[PDB]
């Protein structure tokens, strides 16, 4: 409710901004959360902060993050604000449930006169911790998040019915209603359960009207031939007897509201998108007429649906350059010759990811070929001494050894990407691109930019499967020989010991260099000079590292 | 005095028992009103919270909600100290001790402010009974309100960096003479930030309606600056008011509320009052009997009540 | 590479169903009030 | 010099300290014939200013100065007539039940008018009815009245120590605040707490108890509050009832003189203090 209405606080700032702006509330439920990899227990566990950014999907920049508001509700989100509950009398209004999940209202770039932009994306961030184990990235495009049009014809059933409960509540409790209750109650009946849900699937909306009126007119003028304070001002008092206060959290439960269903176009979810009266947010009948414009939205599908052009990249020279001549936005997703984004694609956020995935394996792939180009001398790196039965342990490890490095860089394919921006070598490359600005989550160490002998590691299984076993990138000092060293400092179990110390562990670490290690047990191991095979092209990487750095204070 | 006393627990020092001969006459914070009570809720381990502890700015806060005492007396089994806040009644006067480097006057108002001298930590410390005791330095209070103003600005200007390393230091003091450096070594963030929302609220409260007709005057304002002493010496070069310089808005509803009388109200109730929110309340008054103008430091000034 | 691109377009135009059917929910609606009170005027 | 006395003629058209009791809480009515004046001025105009002129003006019918101005108002005669106002209701109107029957409701009728009335225009009921102690002596005629009341420090509940005990006359008033208990002294409190243009210009008396200093009330006025809930402003004045140098002798009773719950509360410094409302 009010971390609706709090970002409304943040939307009466900006006055004369860089580029003016909307504001969209949407309730994402439970399952969406739940599909995307958002545990539902640990923001059970109501203001909460989200890290927003937003994205463009041609070319350009991205957004800082945006420090916004959020109320994750378990409840029926939709019924809560329809029939809310006064603590003395949480059966003012009995209803049906429903699913539940967080409050959030997000901002929207405009124009001068505001032709929204769809295929641009918005990104939320939910930040559990600092960690980026402890971080989801959500994608939302507005053609996903945006509506022509809202239905507060849903909202015409909900109000009278109020009255009613009004004449409902005082009928079945009697005279244990105080004075200025059993008056208002009176005064609605001179004037079932609700059901939330079916505001959503009862198929009514806006409507102009001026239309509808004409078109009863003389409809209405054939019969008549033939045949020749309000209601809200007690709802007031209804709440300001019943709770004892004024509530602006409920003064909007009072007004119009209507409550639209759309959906998500990342993994088939559905969610909720809301607009009050009162709201200066979008959809709202308190708002700046410069809003959103449908227009974009018409333009290059009808140019493409009426001229059946499937993609248009194949729309033909006079039909890219007469668009043009209406729209003058387009001449990044139509005329540039390699754009870092992709143009006129869905997962051109997400072909955005992969290729960085893939550019780091083969600068890894063709890194490990060159320290390992013919028989090598390896002979040791750390300080670990034997028992005498203990050398026939790397009897096996003599045996064991090239099976694994095929499937470690199998496992480093095996992850997935949005999986692997939470290990060690996706930021110690940022922590090297933001060197060529602090990367996100602040995993970082405020003396890893100190010096090049602080390394950062991670840590997969030797024997068995060959497995993750961290969550943290675990930066361990590193000093012929060098002995190792911690650093300073919700329980996982191979994170105690030094990297290489003992059996079973593979143990992998990188720099802001970016010269990394890779450690096996007994010292064995050897630099490797990923940074003569790192080929980032910096235009291309400086949309990488903006929408992956975070400006600190 | 309504006698209330203080033990001492266990064991002593034997120099440290004459260590607490010379802090007669100095103040003693404890959050109680009691006959007898511990000599652990007196000291500054007392005056750490949870874990952590307190700024120059949160020893505010934490003088805030608790009491001062005086010491009277002082015996080898307990130290009796008079409470302040009720037991002021005095026609003896009791005795109080000036630990601070500014020679006062006769007639000051007295408000307390922990210990940010350079030079006067007042830094006492008992190892038989593991404590430590910082004394607050007795001010004189227009002293003391240009203090708390610059410290809580200096946290202001731990909020937001922008500017060149070269800020004005705030560390540079002012009583006739008499140049004065305090410390600026950490800045804790919520004893600024409540410290900073009473300053932005209650000069929300101070601004009304016939408030706004003032605001048209900024212009007359320079007008008396070039053809007097007065005025060109109460307008501040380092003023907003010279730099601002570079309209009835009509409204009229009723016009018999006194609309400029009613702005001089509320603009007294809060900002009015600016030095005792966000600072310790003066209830010291400077009272020699001998005639004598002014009190050494470290002498034994008598102290009357609530200015 | 493409796998991913080509689960995520196939994602939204499984989603674009029902942003579609939600609007095509009115196509046996907006025909009841634009022809039966109408009717009973000519009668 | 820990012993006083003080004295003030007025009319039993108020308190009747006769129908009173050994111990209660009296006001004076300080500026008595005022506002009509002040019902004009300190106000937004949108306040309709003619009210309190006619308002206090059926008070007075209910109760001519002459020669004895109105004055010495008791503890009950606030209490019960907000009763109806506040968060607490047929236990606050229990004191209803105490005056009616032993002072009456036609001056309260008035005055509970006056309580939406006064509270309307601005004119805000502290800093008049101004505090005068805990009611001595009663050497009062038949209709008029001569009080000995004694303001002037802790010797009102000294001499009414070494010999009225302080009742709170309501269990709903003496507020319970720091339920988080230990020893020490209490510090007494009166605090007239709003509510404008909610719930139609609220009134309420009631008594806190704290070990707290002046400094560590104020932003407990801020906290434990609902009664936020306004933009005018200006809401919830305190000053000083003094000092109960002890919180050992505070008690439950529901015994006096109609059975109203009360408290003893034996010992009291009566530091008179001084009032503050800006917010």
């Amino acid at each position: 409710m009010n971390a609706h209405f709090a970002n409304e606080v943040q939307y009466d700032l900006t006055r004369d901004p860089s580029s003016p702006a909307s504001l969209i509330h949407v309730i994402i439920s439970s399952e969406c959360l739940a599909a995307a990899g958002v545990p539902l227990s640990a923001l059970v566990r109501a203001n909460f902060r989200v890290e927003t950014q937003t994205r463009a999907h041609a070319t350009g920049d991205c957004t800082p993050w945006r420090s916004a508001f959020a109320a994750y509700v378990p409840a029926d989100a939709v019924g809560a604000i329809l029939a809310p509950v006064i603590p003395a009398h949480p059966d003012l209004l009995p209803r049906v449930p429903s699913a539940g999940g967080l409050f959030v209202s997000l901002p929207v770039a405009c124009d001068a006169q505001g032709v929204y932009d769809p295929y641009t994306v918005a990104a939320l961030r939910l930040a559990w911790g600092p960690w980026a184990t402890c971080a989801r990235v959500l994608l939302f495009s507005y053609d996903e998040l945006v509506p022509p049009n809202t239905r507060y014809a849903a909202d015409g059933a909900r109000l009278m019915r109020l009255c009613r409960h009004f004449c409902r509540y005082v009928a079945r409790l009697g005279a244990a209603a105080p004075a200025a209750a059993t008056e208002a109650a009176a005064h609605l009946s001179l004037g079932p359960p609700i059901s939330p849900e079916e505001q959503l699937t009862a198929p009514g909306g806006d409507t102009a009207t001026a239309e509808d009126v004409s078109i009863t007119q003389e409809n209405e003028e054939i019969l008549a031939l033939v045949q020749r304070r309000s209601l809200v001002e007690w709802l007031d008092r209804g709440w300001e007897a019943l709770a004892g206060g004024d509530r602006p959290d409920w003064l909007w439960s009072r007004r119009s509201i209507s409550v639209v269903l759309r959906h998500h176009y990342g993994t088939k979810q559905r969610f909720v998108v809301v607009s009050y009266e009162n709201s200066v947010a979008w959809g709202g009948r308190r708002a700046r007429p410069p809003r959103l414009s449908s227009e974009l939205a018409t333009a290059l599908t009808e140019a493409c649906a009426a001229e059946r052009v499937v993609r248009p990249h194949q729309l033909s020279p006079a039909a890219q350059t007469a668009l043009l001549r209406r729209f003058p936005a387009l001449e990044g997703p139509l005329r540039h010759p390699r754009p870092v984004l992709q143009p006129f694609d869905i997962a051109a956020e997400v072909a955005f990811v992969a290729r960085i995935q893939i550019a780091c394996l083969r600068a890894l792939g063709h890194s490990i070929r060159a320290a390992l180009q013919g028989g090598p001398r390896i002979f040791q790196r750390l300080r670990y001494d034997f028992g005498p039965h203990q050398s026939e342990w790397l009897g096996e490890v003599t045996r064991r050894f090239p099976v694994l490095l095929e499937n470690l860089m199998r496992a480093l394919e095996g992850t997935a990407p949005d999986a692997f921006f939470h290990t060690a070598y996706a930021l110690a490359v940022l922590a090297h691109l933001g060197g060529q600005l602090v990367p996100l989550s602040d995993d970082i160490p405020a003396r890893f930019a100190d010096s090049d002998a602080h390394y950062a590691f991670d840590y997969y299984s030797t024997s068995g499967d060959t497995l993750r076993l961290t969550n943290r990138p675990i930066a361990v000092v590193i000093d012929e020989q060098s002995k190792c060293r911690f650093m300073e400092g919700p329980h996982r179990v191979c994170e105690q010991y030094l990297p290489g110390e003992s059996y079973a562990y593979l143990c992998l670490g990188f720099n802001r260099r970016l010269c990394g290690l890779v450690v096996f047990p007994g010292g064995f191991a050897f630099t490797i000079n990923t940074a003569a095979y790192l080929s980032l092209a910096d235009p291309v990487a400086r949309a990488v590292g903006l929408r992956f750095c975070r400006g600190a204070a | 005095c309504f006698e209330a006393d203080i033990a001492i627990p266990s064991g002593i020092s034997r120099p440290d028992a004459a260590a607490l001969q010379r802090c007669e006459g100095r103040v003693v914070f404890l959050p109680t009103i009691r006959r007898q009570l511990a000599l652990a809720d007196v000291a500054h381990e007392s005056f750490v919270s949870g874990g952590v502890s307190p700024d120059t700015l949160g020893l505010l806060l934490a003088y805030r909600r608790r009491f001062p005492a005086v010491i009277t007396r002082v015996l080898p089994t307990r130290i009796v100290a008079c409470p302040v806040d009720l037991g002021l009644t005095h026609a003896g006067t009791v005795n109080l001790r000036n630990t601070s480097p500014v020679d006062l006057c006769n007639g000051d108002p007295v408000s307390l402010v922990p210990p940010v001298f350079e030079g006067q930590a007042t830094d006492v410390r008992l190892e038989s009974l593991d404590l430590t005791l910082r004394f607050p330095v007795p001010l004189p209070t227009p002293l003391a309100r240009e203090i708390v103003a610059r410290l809580v600005a200096r946290g202001i200007r731990d909020l937001n960096p922008r500017t060149p390393g070269e800020l004005p230091d705030l560390n540079v003091l002012y009583y006739n003479g008499a140049r004065l450096s305090l410390v600026a070594d950490v800045q804790q963030l919520a004893s600024v930030n409540t410290e900073l929302r009473s300053l932005v609220l209650n000069m929300v409260y101070s601004i009304t309606e016939g408030t706004t007709l003032i605001l048209t005057l900024i212009p007359r304002l320079l007008a008396l600056s070039a053809q007097d002493g007065y005025v060109n010496a109460l307008l501040q070069m380092q003023s907003v008011t010279r730099e601002a310089a570079q309209a009835p808005m009509l409204m009229q509803d009723g016009e018999r509320r006194l609309p400029l009388y009613e702005a001089l109200v509320a603009w007294l109730a809060h900002a009015g009052q600016l030095g005792d929110i966000l600072a310790l309340a003066p209830a010291v008054r400077v009272c020699t009997f001998d005639g004598a103008a002014v009190v050494q430091s470290g002498d034994m000034a008598p102290v009357i009540r609530y200015p | 590479e493409r796998a991913a691109v080509l689960q995520a377009q196939r994602t939204a135009a499984a989603a674009a169903l029902e942003n579609a059917a939600l609007q095509a929910a009115e196509l046996p609606v907006d025909i009841e009030r634009r022809i039966r009170p109408i009717e009973q005027q000519v009668h | 010099p820990r012993y006083h006395l003080t004295r003030q003629v007025t009319l039993t058209d108020l308190c009747q300290p006769n129908a009173e009791r050994a111990g209660a809480l009296l006001l004076a009515l300080r500026h008595p014939t005022d506002l009509p004046h002040l019902a004009r001025h300190r106000a937004p105009p949108g306040r309709q200013t003619e009210r309190l002129a006619e308002a206090w003006g059926q008070l007075l019918e209910a109760s001519e100065s002459g020669c004895a101005r109105a004055g010495l108002v008791s503890f009950n005669f606030l209490v019960a007539a907000c009763a109806a106002a506040y968060d607490a209701r047929d236990a606050a109107e229990a004191v209803r039940a105490h005056i009616t029957t032993n002072y009456a409701g036609a001056r309260l009728d008035r005055f509970s008018e006056c309580l939406r009335a006064m509270v309307h225009t601005h004119v805000f009921p502290h800093e008049v009815m101004r505090f005068f102690g805990g009611l001595v002596s009663w050497v009062t005629q038949d209709e008029l009245a001569s009080v000995t009341a004694v303001c002037s420090g802790p010797q009102e509940a000294t001499h009414t120590g070494h010999p009225v005990t302080i009742p709170a006359c309501a269990f709903v008033d003496l507020d319970a605040e720091l339920c988080l208990g230990g020893p020490g002294a209490a510090f007494l409190y009166l605090v007239f707490t709003y509510r404008q243009c909610r719930d139609q210009e609220l009134c309420c008396v009631y008594v806190v108890k704290s070990q707290l200093p002046p400094r560590g009330l104020e932003a407990a006025l801020e906290r434990l509050f609902g009664r936020l809930r306004i933009t005018t402003c200006t809401y919830a004045a305190f000053a000083e009832l003094g000092v109960m140098p002890d919180d050992s002798p505070r008690c439950l009773h529901r015994t006096e003189r109609v059975g109203v719950p009360v408290v003893i509360l034996e010992g009291v410094v009566w530091r008179p203090g001084g009032w503050r409302a800006c917010a």
